[PDB]
RNA sequence: UGGGCUACACACGUGCUACAAUGGACAAUACAAAGGGCAGCGAAACCGCGAGGUCAAGCAAAUCCCAUAAAGUUGUUCUCAGUUCGGAUUGUAGUCUGCAACUCGACUACAUGAAGCUGGAAUCGCUAGUAAUCGUAGAUCAGCAUGCUACGGUGAAUACGUUC
């Protein structure tokens, strides 16, 4: 619980001092992490989705939930109810472990890493990170992976504003592009 | 968590070989090599070429100096 | 993995190092000599201590993203200053004074009869 | 001159014209037929009217332009 | 004086280099001919990764120098792929000539690493020291050759025959 321990002690102290929170409950926290992989290629080949599912299962350590198309789009050759993606929701200990690994190992492994974007906030204190390849994650092996694929990592924070969210992520040690 | 639907996940020690930084976090990676920890337990060790401690961006270390200006290079090159 | 690149395991390390941007045959031979790692040993048969030794040396050389970024800026500089060379970079025509009545296909792309 | 031992080549008339212009802030255009002359650090801020073979074309030196010939920044051929 | 003759959506002729294992790289080790040279050829030595630089012997020639041929031979390694094939292109840092290499030179180093997997219709040369292949020299010439003109090394296949 290294990341959790920091949050409980060091991060909480920094945030409450910074924003003059009246109560400890006010202090922002990361509610959940959702990893989404969109696989439109799955329409062309079912195997592509299967390979993605395995990769996400390895990365997160939990079985992904296959996502089915809400609607049919002719341009994408998409039919409603077709499996075109996979998602995992990480909560509790699993979330902290994944996040610490991302900052500690996976983000460093990113090729030509120049820090993460500071502008990637929804305006409601929620941050989304896009990874170019899943090779960055330590578990994934280059030989095993037939096709390099990107992923969306959404970090949902209880923080009302981006600035409070930015502080929380900075305290966690998330690199920022500045 | 549902039983039998999730991949085996175990605490593993991630070691930065370059800076000898050790941290314990969960992973589905299995390592034949195992290392002792501060707590009285032994975990499989995953070796990392680079990490937050070693990575240049995180450190802020400048591996290479900035490119010289056109005026600077001209003067330096011909000694003028 | 060296300099952010997963080099081919099967090949000898002299050759495998050249699969990194900024490293060619000449540089690869130098880096192995400095690290005192044999050229013949295959990457699959490389040792962890040896790998670290190689990694120290490769850190010495500007490679991959670092070199790519530098090269692009020099070309961008030429284009911005409106140099003859820079203008030809913009036009996609031979920059180093080669004739264009014939040939120039690598720069011009495929034929457009 | 490409060889380092020889200095960068500049026509004396061009260099002398620039050197006289050093004193006054309000620089005036320098007409030149010297496409061959190197752009020195001293040239920065000056506008040279370099001949293209038919007309003198205004060329204004910037920092990046140092080390390149004056001819490089005035075209001799026209296409489309 | 400067620019152009060096343009570039394209079409054609003649060449150069490849598409690898009858090869690539590396190392060791042989065998030519025909030419050129006075302010020109320049050795050896030292320095540079190298292109070169420095100093300078000999030599107006069966004497000295250009100038160690290369393919070859014997090993080592790679192992059938866009690669340890190929080397276009581009970046950068140099060398040399010259008054000056921007337009627009040649060469080097490092990096970069295109097309190309043997070529549709069609079409060319060659009957033996020939073709093929490998290097060598000269004229022009400050520098600048995949061209031209010469040179030797290795060295084939096939020709029934004259209907077309
Ligand atoms: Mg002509």
């Amino acid at each position: 619980n290294r990341l959790k321990e920091k949050f409980n002690t060091e991060v909480t102290e920094n945030l409450m001092k910074k924003f003059n929170y009246s109560s400890v409950m006010e202090v922002p926290k990361i509610d959940k992490i959702v990893v989404n992989m969109g696989v439109g290629d799955a329409v062309q080949n079912s195997k592509v989705l299967d390979n993605a599912v395995e990769e996400l299962e390895l990365i997160t350590g939990q079985k992904p939930l296959v996502t089915k198309a809400k609607k049919s789009i002719a341009t994408f050759r998409l039919r409603e109810g077709m499996p075109i993606g996979a998602k995992v929701t990480l909560r509790g200990e699993r979330m902290y472990e994944f996040l610490d690994k991302l900052i500690s190992v996976s983000l460093p492994r990113v090729r030509d890493f120049q820090g993460v974007s500071k502008k990637a906030f929804d305006g409601r204190g929620n941050y989304t990170l896009g990874v170019k390849e899943q090779l960055i994650f330590p578990e994934i092996d280059y030989d095993k992976v037939s096709k390099v694929r990107g992923m969306d990592i959404v970090i949902v924070t209880t923080a009302n504003t981006d600035e409070e969210a930015r502080e929380l992520l900075a305290n966690f040690g998330m690199p920022f592009r500045k | 968590m549902k039983q039998g639907i999730h991949p085996e996940y175990h605490q593993v020690i991630f070691l930065d070989t370059t800076t000898n930084f050790k941290f314990l976090s969960g992973s589905t990676k299995t390592s034949s090599e195992m290392m002792e920890w501060e707590d009285g337990k032994e975990y499989p060790v995953i070796r990392l070429d680079i990490s937050s401690d070693s990575h240049p961006f995180y450190t802020g270390r400048q591996k290479f100096a900035a490119a010289d200006g056109r005026v600077e290079r001209f003067n330096k090159k011909f000694g003028l | 993995r060296i300099a952010g690149v997963d080099i081919p395991r099967e090949k000898r390390v002299v050759i495998s190092l050249t699969y990194i941007y900024g490293i060619g045959t000449s540089t690869a031979q130098k880096i192995l000599e400095e690290a005192n790692v044999s050229a013949d040993t295959r990457v699959k048969d490389l040792t962890d201590d040896e790998l670290g030794r190689i990694r120290e040396v490769v850190d010495g050389y500007k490679v991959e993203g670092d070199l790519r970024r530098e090269t692009n800026l020099n070309i961008k500089r030429l284009m911005e200053i409106s140099s003859y060379r820079g203008i030809r970079h913009r036009r996609g025509l031979p920059v180093r004074g080669q004739k264009t009545k014939n040939n120039a296909r690598t720069r011009k792309g495929p034929v457009k009869t | 001159a490409r060889s380092i031992k020889k200095g960068p080549f500049v026509d004396e008339h061009l260099m002398k014209k620039v050197e006289a212009q050093e004193g006054s802030e309000k620089k005036q255009v320098i007409k030149t037929w010297s496409r061959r002359s190197t752009i020195f650090p001293n040239f920065i801020g000056h506008t040279f009217a370099v001949y293209d073979g038919r007309k003198h074309v205004p060329v204004y030196v910037t920092e990046d332009m140092v080390g390149h010939k004056l001819g490089e920044f005035a075209p001799t051929r026209t296409f489309k």
